């Protein structure tokens, strides 16, 4: 116990130690108080990384868990006085969960030209980010480079389909906090976000060739403004409730929760909590499957661009269908949370 | 993005020479243009990325006869901007003639400023209804723009002329100009006099430098408005997603506003919810219902919290609303602007679209039907007769005005599925 934590070099001579020993981790774990024994063994692996850079225990465990506290708390300290930990989720928010002006609406209006045979070797894909960058003028941090536009799927291809890989790579004594696994998860969430600015860019392409024709303002154009006011709040209010639960209320711990495992599973319970009030887990599943159509009859709507008016005013009536078939239904699993509290809010002010 | 800002008439370049006062406070900007040792956000608004970082206004001021100019003139402020798009009576006849008489050299200030910016997006008029030298002019030109430029958005900052009538041909100019501001317009923000001088007297005892204490607060309506957009926020970086959202109908297109602390010399959000859900709140004066709102607020907030005042909020069902559809009340939130003081530190302000406004268009309507029949309350300006001989240019703005009231009328009915 004396060898490894304090000169840091590895101790075992016969096989009798417990603990024995790529990328760095050759370690594995498998009388004394178990409460100690996992305690020396992260205690030296990270002794060993500092190098690179009657019957009771009273009289044994309080000379030495009183060194613990102390390679602990700068085992910690040594991800963010050096790291820049807290600055890392701040800046990846930006441009992967796109909380950033004028960056999306800069970078999802370029895609959407294509889809198509573009986009497919990488002199348009390496291009096409750093024209939705300068527009927002947020970056010049460390974390506008490592920024990788990629895909694991070519566009070749009623569809609202829209898919991206845009990843934040990390080097390794960050990859053991902010793992290549987190920032897929990160990418899972970004493809439902792109895929919403698909349709608010539909909608926008049918608002802007009416806007083009004003000249006109008879009952007829009236009366077609009528059905895309109707669409748009329901897209903007669902989108207020992704702005919400995905980005305040859980955006709001794990900047108070910052204030060596334990840093790990702090993160993995706060993206746990950031899918689970985002409501694309199992349990919520049925309230994103009607989300589909919606964005299907959107679509549609801007399909027909008048001899097809009825056709458009049939498309705003199914559309009023099913909006109101998704409020009984959520209404149906009250007793199935405090978030969907705030979803019957966003969906139903009097819609019943 | 990029937009231009367009002030005229005495009380928008008032206005308007406050607001660049108030940015130019606001940012790290010195009255030279110089980027300070205290500036980040976002800065293309309306300012001119320079090298040296003179964000430069896109200010352009167009009048004739300079009173006010005058005293734009002897400021440091005027070394804020000037690009040269600076340019040197108060019937709506006499400043319609004199735009157009001048109109070609002022719009190409317009196309040199516009080929000059990277894009335009919005046309933003500083101005007052029936605003003097704004009048007749500003509808004139508002026309030419509309014709001109038929891909950009206009806003038109003004307030509700109560001068307590003098001229008599007021309800005429402000008749035309609403026209104009109907058809060539598709955003008309108004305030009235009263209720802000009734605000004024409420908080302090001071109405007397009314014009004054009136560009203080349109200055905080504007940058509040523009906020979102200066500093890095999230949503409403387009003027066009934010005005979306209150215009089912893009005839009315004429918003309430309202303002959460009447006090300036904090609490939770819920609070200043129920605050601004009363109605002496808010700065304008049968059964009248909102047809959407939304508002946006700047403070220090509890960001779970937002989601509990809208809960609370829904469930207490401290409003009415409109029969046919699905709106909502919107919540929007931005940060608390840094490098000024911060007094009162929640500040929150309402977008509204009410029918509550038909009854001040009826009163407009009722004052100029007055003086058409009695009819001797125009004056007979010769231009007014050269440029409308039978003066039916009123009779078809009445109209569109009935039309709108009727609109609103019917959108306070059910029946807005059927036609209004």
């Amino acid at each position: 116990i004396h060898d490894w934590v304090y000169s840091g070099v590895f101790r075992d001579a016969y096989g009798e130690f417990m603990i024995q020993v790529k990328l760095y981790w050759t370690h594995g774990y498998v009388v004394f108080l178990k409460h100690i024994a996992h305690d020396i063994y992260v205690c030296g692996k990270t002794i060993n990384l500092l190098k690179l850079c009657v019957l009771m225990k009273r009289s044994i465990t309080a000379p030495l868990a009183a060194h613990i506290s102390l390679v602990n708390k700068a085992a910690v300290d040594y991800f963010f006085v050096e790291l820049h930990l807290e600055a890392h989720y701040e800046a990846l928010r930006h441009f992967l969960l796109m909380e950033d002006g004028e960056f999306a609406q800069s970078l999802s209006d370029l895609l959407f030209e294509k889809l198509p045979g573009e986009l497919l070797n990488p002199l348009v894909l390496n291009s096409v980010l750093s024209k939705a960058l300068q527009c927002s003028l947020h970056g010049d941090t460390p974390h506008a480079s490592n920024l990788s536009l990629a895909l694991k799927y070519l566009p070749e291809v009623p569809d609202v389909l829209s898919c991206l890989e845009l990843r934040y790579k990390v080097d390794w004594p960050l990859n053991i906090v902010i793992t290549e696994g987190c920032v897929s998860k990160y990418s899972g969430v970004f493809s439902f976000l792109l895929q919403l600015k698909l349709m608010m860019w539909a909608l926008k392409d049918v608002c802007f060739h009416l806007k083009r024709t004003a000249m006109a303002g008879s009952v007829q154009f009236r009366q077609l403004q009528l059905f895309k006011h109707e669409m748009q709040h329901f897209v903007k209010v669902i989108q207020g409730y992704i702005a919400n639960q995905i980005l305040h209320v859980t955006w709001c711990e794990f900047r108070a929760r910052l204030a060596l495992e334990e840093i790990q599973r702090a993160h993995a319970e706060y993206l746990h909590k950031a899918v689970f009030r985002g409501l694309l887990t199992e349990k919520a599943a049925p309230v994103m499957n009607v989300i589909h159509s919606i964005f299907s009859l959107v679509l549609k709507f801007r399909s027909q661009l008048h001899p097809n008016f009825a056709l458009m005013q049939q498309s705003y009536n199914t559309f009023k269908y099913y909006s109101h078939f998704l409020f009984k239904v959520v209404t149906k699993l009250v007793n199935r949370q405090p978030h969907l509290e705030d979803f019957l809010l966003r969906i139903n002010f009097n819609n019943y | 993005r990029e937009i231009i800002t367009l002030q005229l008439g005495q009380c928008g370049n008032q206005i308007g020479f406050e607001f660049w006062k108030q940015l130019c406070a606001e940012h790290g900007i010195s009255p030279e243009g110089i980027v300070e040792e205290f500036a980040t956000d976002r800065k293309d608004v309306f300012f001119y990325q320079a090298d040296d970082e003179h964000y430069i206004p896109r200010a352009v001021l167009l009048d004739l006869e300079p009173r006010v100019i005058h005293s734009i003139l002897n400021s440091p402020y005027a070394k804020l901007y000037n690009p040269e798009n600076i340019y040197l009576g108060n019937n709506w006849a006499s400043g319609f003639s004199q735009g157009e008489k001048i109109h070609e050299d002022i719009f190409d200030i317009i196309d040199r400023e516009a080929d000059g910016s990277d894009s335009l997006e919005g046309f933003v008029l500083c101005h007052s209804i029936a605003g003097g030298t704004g009048s007749g002019l500003g509808s004139y030109l508002l026309e030419r723009l509309n014709d001109r430029y038929p891909k950009k958005l206009v806003q038109t900052y003004s307030v509700f002329p109560n001068q307590d009538e003098d001229v008599v041909v007021q309800p005429y100019n402000s008749l035309l100009t609403l026209k104009r501001l109907t058809q060539n317009a598709d955003c008309v923000v108004v305030l009235d006099n009263t209720a802000l001088n009734r605000i004024a007297t409420d908080r302090l005892h001071i109405q007397n430098p009314s014009f004054s204490q009136i560009n203080q607060l349109v200055s905080t309506i504007m940058s509040a408005s523009t906020t979102t957009l200066r500093y890095p926020g999230y949503m409403n970086n387009d003027l066009i997603g934010l005005i979306a959202s209150l215009i089912p109908t893009p005839r009315l297109h004429f918003l309430m506003t309202g303002y959460t602390p009447l006090t300036t010399d904090k609490t939770t959000v819920l609070d200043v919810m129920r605050r601004l859900l009363q109605p002496k709140n808010v700065m304008v004066s049968t059964n009248h219902c909102y047809i959407a709102i939304l508002n946006i607020i700047q403070g220090e907030v509890d960001p779970t919290q937002v989601h509990k005042s809208l809960q609370r909020i829904r469930e207490r069902k401290l409003a009415n609303f409109i029969p046919w559809g699905p709106a909502s009340i919107q919540v929007a939130l931005s940060r608390k602007s840094p490098y000024l003081p911060s007094a009162h530190r929640v500040s929150g302000l309402m977008m509204a679209n009410h029918t509550s406004i038909s009854s001040l268009f009826e009163r407009t309507c009722r004052q100029y039907d007055k003086l058409r029949k009695r009819e001797a309350f125009l004056e007979q300006f010769r231009k007014e007769d050269m440029f409308k001989d039978n003066f039916d240019e009123m009779d078809t703005s009445r109209e569109i005005v009935q039309q709108l009231i009727d609109e609103y009328h019917a959108a306070t009915r059910p029946d807005y599925i059927s036609w209004g």
